[PDB]
């Protein structure tokens, strides 16, 4: 849920530097929570061992 | 059996900063305020993506 | 009725609709987005490859 | 003909080629986007600066 | 003779190497 997209706000000059920043507003909502699972505790060495 | 549930909204943000002689001076790789921005989009854009 | 809730911003303009929005963000100078449109215009061709128009090498053609 | 011919030669043929312009030729890198210091800030709060 | 040499620092350029401007390619990796 996106409360306004990535966009960039400049900021006052108090000296010699030039500032601004990028900011982005939102949620993620998941509505379901039992539709989803996750694996833990996976193990892999694809950089394997030889010998 | 029926419930309501509600979602809180959170903000995300980051800050580049130019000197003035940064912008005076001869300098390769094209404008530097644009790479700068390009440059605070790709690291949102990765941050992002790991609190997603 | 009368002219009451009327307001003039800093360079003149005036605005009769005491539901309209005004602009704002005029307070901070030396914007960003004019100092890039500044480095735009008085800085052209900057990052160009313009060795190539300088070089006494006769062969200009690269081979294996 | 004994020895090899020119259609044994296949690394040369497959690097890409530059010009150079001087005995010395220099360029640059691009490590990082920023470091890792969080990205949330809060409602009308200044986030912090970064730099690559 | 002259000679260009492989001296990266300009304060160290003796010779035919303080003919030498620097090749810098424009393109950022």
């Amino acid at each position: 849920k996106q409360l306004t997209p990535m966009m960039k706000m400049d900021l006052a000059t108090l000296g010699p530097v030039i500032r601004w920043m990028i900011l982005m507003y939102g949620v993620p909502v998941m509505y379901a929570p039992k539709k989803f699972m996750k694996y833990t505790n996976i193990k892999a060495d694809v950089p394997g061992y030889i010998g | 059996t029926y419930a309501r549930k509600a979602a809180f909204v959170k903000f995300l943000g980051t800050t580049r900063e130019v000197t003035h002689p940064m912008t005076l001076v001869n300098s390769a790789f094209g404008n530097v305020i644009a790479r700068q921005n390009k440059d605070g989009i790709l690291w949102m854009l990765k941050q992002i993506e790991q609190a997603l | 009725p009368d002219m009451v809730l009327a307001y003039s911003d800093e360079r003149g303009y005036f605005i009769f609709d005491p539901n309209e929005e005004p602009p704002t963000g005029s307070g901070n100078g030396e914007t960003a987005s004019q100092v890039e449109l500044y480095i735009d215009l008085t800085k052209p061709l900057e990052g160009a490859d313009f060795r190539r128009y300088e070089s006494p090498n006769p062969s200009t053609i690269t081979l294996p | 003909n004994l020895s090899f011919t020119d259609q044994h030669i296949k690394f040369w043929k497959k690097i890409p080629k530059q010009k150079a312009y001087s005995t010395v030729e220099q360029y640059g890198q691009l490590l990082d986007y920023g470091r890792s210091q969080g990205a949330f800030v809060g409602e009308g709060v200044l986030p912090d600066t970064n730099d690559s | 003779a002259l000679e260009a040499g492989h001296t990266v620092n300009p304060l160290d350029l003796e010779g035919g190497g303080a003919f030498r401007v620097e090749s810098l390619e424009r393109s950022l990796h």
